[PDB]
Order: structure tokens, then C-alpha cells, then sequence
């Protein structure tokens, strides 16, 4: 019964799904990714959140949790225990592999703030389980937000890759109950993803699947997904012209045919046309 | 993503009782309703109760609200279902049901929920 | 016409829109508040933006600019320039009167953070004018967001008083163009806040007037406003029940009656959802929460 | 918030030439349209032309399109009403209007705009 529909809003009003930054371009992947199993931004068409992703922006790539000095024993973002061998880590953590995080902490009912370098390789990182190492920070119960990155500390001199996730398991066991790997789907279509720039020593572009306020609409609409899926224009709003035609599918992600959608203006809005076929032919953008 | 695991299922006599129960796995901190639903041979699924996962309340259909009862285990994440004065009426297939989006109550439409178990077949003869 | 609605999602569930903060509680001003003039967290209900509020959570108590250590020269979040004696500040700037600001400032580019400590009471925090004092911050570009707040440096032994707003202009010129204020119209009625727990060595609530996920569902709907208030009823999802009418407003905030602080809107549970009845008189009575 | 001041009206022959001017003020950053609108005794207001305020779209009504240019000034924030060839039934109150809520294309419908101008008089005499 309920309409599908995406929010009337333009793309560079909107937010990233992996931190709090505003979207500044759509970007595609390279060739030699194959395949993204983000753990935030993951939004079923029919509003149903996957991974770790939060329904809002006030949880995305944040930890809480009180350290002893040796782990940081991580709690959900309220202080709801997170118990271990049940997911990959509590909602909103972090999902950006391929690099170190630097996490601004706070306190309620302290002052000041602390800088938590964040390695994601060693095996005291395993969130799967409910800990990651304190690496420094002293006793206390703390709440972090991402604040930058840089490039990993181990394998030594490797660079910044924000298309991977972190290892959340460990070598005695796997994460479990992962939000599952997103692949391209075929016919000359490419994945799309919406960038934004994550401060930190280079020129990172940190993409996700969907901007955060379309999780939040999906969420609160649950509009039933009658199709395999959607169509949609890239409209401009200056000269209401379809600047290009993408499909969403049912698992929450949009591509198009590609000069092409990393030159598109982010002053656009998506509108849903109609439902199609999973193997419908798109106009290259 | 919900994992849901049904054990319990068999043969009862008329009259007699019988326990499911229904393992939960996995992203619980935001499933809000579970319920247990059945699929007699030729027929569609169909809502048998249904409970609020951390909240008390709880819903059961017309044909068994004064004989079946669902709950909440309350050290372990498994809901279970109370079956007695089983009939023949009540053989079927039972199904283990989640629902993470958020809804106010506990829905019985089929297609609103999010997370489905294998199902196990109970049988009731006379 | 588009019909009325707010976000199908509890509260709990949403961000303040004065910090990037989940909501934790409903509240109500002590009685020496009767209106507010918070300039974030502001839109109509049929979605147009008022003072500084953006659309987004990720632009919400962010600053950018250049500072040459001795002012920061603000500009727009993105970089856009921004123009002074136009409006209080540039939009998502903070908008936390009666406290100090500590905001987290990171750069494109470059390794490291630093905590920018702002004292809002001299007469160089003038954003209206585009420059605030660089209290030592070196020179460069940042964007930063608040992450921790204390008490105000001046004047000497005030507390923590989140009901205001900072002092956008200076002894040079007021700040023009400020979102207008807002204040409860019905008989009985107080202003409701939705509350947030907010760092520091104190135990702060953050009160706003609508959830940051509400300003984006407005702005992207824009239901025409059709009638003086919309009344909505706080629902149990638990049980369905109705555990309290409220009133929305056309300038976007609510109100109700409490018939108490110690018994009414702030001891509601927090998993509930707001929904939409029906367009009612700018005075109609409601039954008090508590 | 936005605020709107008209100015440049008056009294002009017929055939005559007149511009007018809009200041635009406060939270102009996503402010989308501008527009003309006219109101004459006895008549409703009506549309007369628009743009996109950041773009390069405009419209104007049928009655007027060969006539009347609207404008953004380079420099400030003053959008202008450049009114040609001007008659008798041009005469009205024109006033000025913003609209700030996102929205593709250059809308005509009064209501559709969020802040309007006080208007200024224009009276053309034959
Ligand atoms: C500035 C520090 O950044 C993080 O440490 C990262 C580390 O930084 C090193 C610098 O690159 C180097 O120029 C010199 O300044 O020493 C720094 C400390 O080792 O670089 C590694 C990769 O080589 C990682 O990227 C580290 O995260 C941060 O953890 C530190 O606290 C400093 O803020
Ligand atoms: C810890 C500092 O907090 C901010 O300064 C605040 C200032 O803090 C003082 C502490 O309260 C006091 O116990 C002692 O530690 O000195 C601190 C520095 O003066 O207190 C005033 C109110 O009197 C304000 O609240 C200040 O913002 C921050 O600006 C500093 O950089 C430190 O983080
Ligand atoms: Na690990
Ligand atoms: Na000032």
C-alpha cells in the first residue's frame, strides 16, 4: 500500500553512513575492489537496518565503554551490556578498515577530551567479543567519536584503504551475523557510493551505500519493496532535467551504467520512478 | 541480521501439551516483537501469539488465546510457546518469528516481520 | 495536500538537533524559562529552516574556518564564504548559551586534533561578523565540532545555563536576523524539550525542540500547514496506549500541559513514538500528561 | 529567517520603463527562488516572474514574458523586476517573494513561497 519514495532533499544536504561528514561527491570503486561489506549504512529498501547501522547520525561511528588500562570493555551507546559471539561489534562502532582511527573521548561528569589511537590489527581488537585494547587510555567509562584517520599501523607502510571493514573476530574465532558482502551486480552496472572527505595526513574519500537521512526515511516508511527493483532519476533541481537513471535495490544500495556519475553534481535529488525488473537495461548516465 | 532456530516439535495426543521453543541469535538489542505462527497442509501461515520482546505484553489469536502461551526465557534469549489442550485443529508446521522495524503492538500480517526459523512439525492425533 | 506526519521511530531512537547527541529524555524548563530562542533545531512544520538549523546531523555544532592565531575567520561548513552582518552565524555554528565551548578541531590534510577552548561572553566572539578569538589555535584551516562543555568563564562562578544562547554579536552591532523566539500559546501549557546527556563536569541535558530526524522529515515533506495546531498523542509501543496529548505548533515545537516536573512529560519513557491526530484550535485544552 | 525590501516603484507612462528592486537579506545561503508577484484591485495576486536563485532557470508569466526580465545583481544580493513596454493593466502592487525550501524548477503558486516583500505600487497612466 505504501508508496516507495526517497527524501525531497539534494544529495550535498544529506550525511555519510560511516561518520558524521556531509556527502561531497558520488564516487565509484576501483577495479581492484570487488566486493564491500560495510558494516554501517546498511538499509533494506523496506526500512529493515543490517550490521551494526544505526537508525541516526548521533550513532554512527562512535564507541562507549569503560576501560580498565589494559581493554576497553565496550558497552551499546546508552550503556546496554553488548555481549559477545553475537555480532560484529555494538551499534554505530566504527567500520572503517584499512587504516588507524583516532577517537575523541569524553566523559559524563568529567572534564576534557583524550585522543584513542585505534589500531584494528592486533588480536586484543576484537569487538566481536565485547573488547579492544585501551592502548593507553586510563580507567574510566568513556563515550568516542571518530575524529581522523590515518594510515594503518601494521602491515608497516601499507596505505589508506576506507573499502575495507575491520577484522572484528580473531585468529580463535570469526565474526558472526555480519551484514552481508554487496557485489556489482552486472550488465556494465557499477555500485554507487556517496564520499566524503575524513580528515587525517592525506586525501581521503570515505564512501558508503547510503546517505544516513535515506536509512532514517527507509526506517520510518517501510514502504513494502513490490518490485525487484527500483528505478530512480537523478533530477537537477535548477532545470528539472533527469541528469541520469540509477536503480536501488531491495538490499539498500544503487547503481548505474557509467565521465560519468563522479562528474554529477551533488545538488541533485533522487526520485523514485517506478518499480523494474532486476535485469532491466539502464541509459549509460 | 536474526537468527532463529525452532526445536520442540512432535506427536501429542488429543488433549495433551506440548512446549516449542525458539533460539534467538544475533542483532537482538533492537528486535522488538517475536511470535510463533503455523502452516497446516494447504493453508497459508497463519498468527498464532505473539509477545512484545522486552516489553510484558503479549497476544494470542482467536482459536488458541485461552490454551497457548508465549514467552520470554529470562536468563537465555529463546522464547518459547506453551501448547495445551492440544486438537487435532492445531497440527502444523510452527514458525518462529522476528520483527526488528519498529511497530507499535505485536502485528500478526505475515509479511511484516523481519526474521523467520525452519519451522517444526507438530503433530496431534487422537 | 501532503498530510501531515512525524517520523514513524521512537524517541530514543533520534538525535538532539542543538549536538550530535541521542536523545535520552523528554523534559520541560524550570519555571524562570518561558520561552527559548535556540537558533539550531528550528524548522516550521512544513519544513522551512529557521536560524542557523541545517538539514543534516552532520553539520550540527560544527564550526570551519582559518585562523591566523589571532581570530578564526569562519566560512561556511563546506567553505562557502560566509557573509558577515547578514545573520547570527554561519549554519550548524553552536548555539549553547550560558557555558564554555570546547570543540575538537580537526583538519583535511594533516595529522592531529586540538581542543579549541571558547569562552562565548567577549567582544571578540562576533560570528554574526565572521570571527571569533583563536584563544591559541594556530594558524590553519579546521573544521571542528563541540565535544565537551563546562562552566562559563565569565561571568566568574555562573553554572551551566543550556535554556540560552550565546551572544552572536558585540558592543560594535547586535546580530541581526535570529531565528524569533518561541513561547507556549495555550492555557496551561508549558514548551516540551527533547534531552540530552552532554559531556562535561556536570551532569548536562542538552534540551532542544525537535528531534534532529523530525527537521529532515519536515524539510523533505513540507506538508502544508492547514490548521492553527497539530495534535498528537505520545504512544506506548509496548501497548499502543495513549500515554499523553500533546500540541504541535506551526513554528515548530511542542507544548503540554504537565500537571507537574515531578509527575507528567519528563517521567514518560523514552521508546515511545509521537503521532499526528488531527488539526485542532491554536487553544484547545489539552489533559494534562501526569 | 529572510527579509525582503522592494523599492523603484512609482508612477510611469505608458510605453514607459521601470525597474524594480528587491534587498534580500539574512539566511540567504539556501534560499532556491525568487519571484515577482503582482496584485491589482479587485483581482488576485498573481505570478509574474521567477528564478532559480543560484541557477540559471526563469520563468515568466505568459502575459508579461516579452515585457518584463528578472535578474540577480552580480555584486549584492538584489534580484530586479525589469518592466518594458509597460500599459494601464500593469498597474498593481508588486511585490517580492522567497522561496527556501528545497524544490525543482521555479514554482508559481503563491502559496509555495516562504517570505514576501511589503510591496510597492506601480501606476501606469495612459
Ligand atoms: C601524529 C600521530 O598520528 C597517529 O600515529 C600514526 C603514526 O604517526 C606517526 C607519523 O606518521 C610520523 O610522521 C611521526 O610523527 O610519528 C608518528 C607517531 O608514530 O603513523 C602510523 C603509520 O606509520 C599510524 O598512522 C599511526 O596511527 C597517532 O596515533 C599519534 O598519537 C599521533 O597523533
Ligand atoms: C580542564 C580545563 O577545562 C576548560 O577550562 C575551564 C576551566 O577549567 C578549570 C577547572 O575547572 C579547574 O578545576 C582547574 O583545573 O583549572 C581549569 C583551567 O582553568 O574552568 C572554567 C570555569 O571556572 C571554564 O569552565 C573553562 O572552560 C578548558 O578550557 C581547559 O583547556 C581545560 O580543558
Ligand atoms: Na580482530
Ligand atoms: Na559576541
Amino acid at each position: 500500500t505504501r508508496p516507495f519514495t526517497l527524501p525531497n532533499l539534494p544529495l550535498s544536504s544529506l550525511s555519510n553512513s560511516r561518520a558524521p561528514l556531509p556527502i561531497s561527491s558520488i564516487g565509484i570503486s576501483p577495479d581492484n575492489v570487488q566486493s564491500v561489506q560495510f558494516q554501517n549504512g546498511r538499509c533494506t529498501l523496506d526500512g529493515r537496518l543490517v550490521g551494526t547501522t544505526p537508525v541516526s547520525l548521533s550513532h554512527v561511528a562512535k564507541i562507549r565503554g569503560t576501560s580498565n588500562g589494559t581493554v576497553i570493555n565496550l558497552t551499546e551507546l546508552d550503556g546496554t551490556p553488548f555481549h559477545p559471539f553475537e555480532g560484529p561489534a555494538p551499534i554505530g562502532f566504527p567500520d572503517l578498515g584499512g587504516c588507524d582511527w583516532h577517537i575523541n573521548m569524553t566523559q559524563f561528569g568529567h572534564s576534557s577530551q583524550t585522543q584513542y589511537d585505534v589500531d584494528t590489527t592486533p588480536d586484543t581488537f576484537v569487538p566481536h567479543l565485547g573488547s579492544i585494547q585501551a592502548n593507553g587510555i586510563g580507567s574510566g567509562n568513556y563515550v568516542g567519536v571518530l575524529s581522523w584517520i590515518s594510515p594503518p599501523s601494521h602491515p608497516s607502510g601499507s596505505q589508506v584503504d576506507l573499502w575495507k571493514i575491520p577484522n572484528y573476530g580473531s585468529s580463535i574465532t570469526e565474526a558472526t551475523h555480519l551484514a552481508p558482502s554487496v557485489y556489482p551486480p552486472g550488465f556494465g552496472e557499477v555500485l554507487v557510493f556517496f564520499m566524503s572527505k575524513m580528515p587525517g595526513p592525506g586525501a581521503y574519500n570515505l564512501p558508503c551505500l547510503l546517505p544516513q537521512e535515506y536509512i532514517s526515511h527507509l526506517a520510518s516508511e517501510q514502504a513494502p519493496t513490490v518490485g525487484e527493483a527500483a528505478l530512480l532519476h537523478y533530477v537537477d533541481p535548477d532545470t528539472g532535467r533527469n541528469l541520469g537513471e540509477f536503480k536501488a535495490y531491495p538490499d539498500g544500495f544503487l547503481t548505474c551504467v557509467p565521465s560519468g556519475p563522479q562528474q554529477l553534481p551533488i545538488n541533485g535529488v533522487f526520485v523514485f520512478v517506478s518499480w523494474v525488473s532486476r535485469f532491466y537495461q539502464l541509459k549509460p548516465v | 541480521q536474526v537468527q532463529l532456530q525452532e526445536s520442540g516439535g512432535g506427536l501429542v495426543m488429543t488433549g495433551g501439551s506440548l512446549r516449542l521453543s525458539c533460539a534467538v541469535s544475533g542483532r537482538t538489542i533492537d528486535v522488538s516483537v517475536m511470535a510463533w505462527f503455523r502452516q497446516a497442509p494447504g493453508k497459508e501461515r497463519e498468527f498464532v501469539s505473539g509477545m512484545r520482546w522486552s516489553g510484558m505484553t503479549t497476544y494470542s489469536a482467536d482459536s488458541v488465546k485461552d490454551r497457548f502461551t508465549i514467552s520470554r526465557d529470562k536468563t537465555k534469549n529463546t522464547v518459547y510457546l506453551q501448547m495445551n489442550s492440544l486438537k487435532p485443529e492445531d497440527t502444523a508446521v510452527y514458525y518462529c518469528a522476528a520483527r526488528s522495524r519498529f511497530i507499535v503492538g505485536v502485528p500478526q500480517a505475515r509479511d511484516l516481520y523481519d526474521y523467520w526459523g525452519q519451522g517444526t512439525q507438530v503433530t496431534v492425533s487422537s
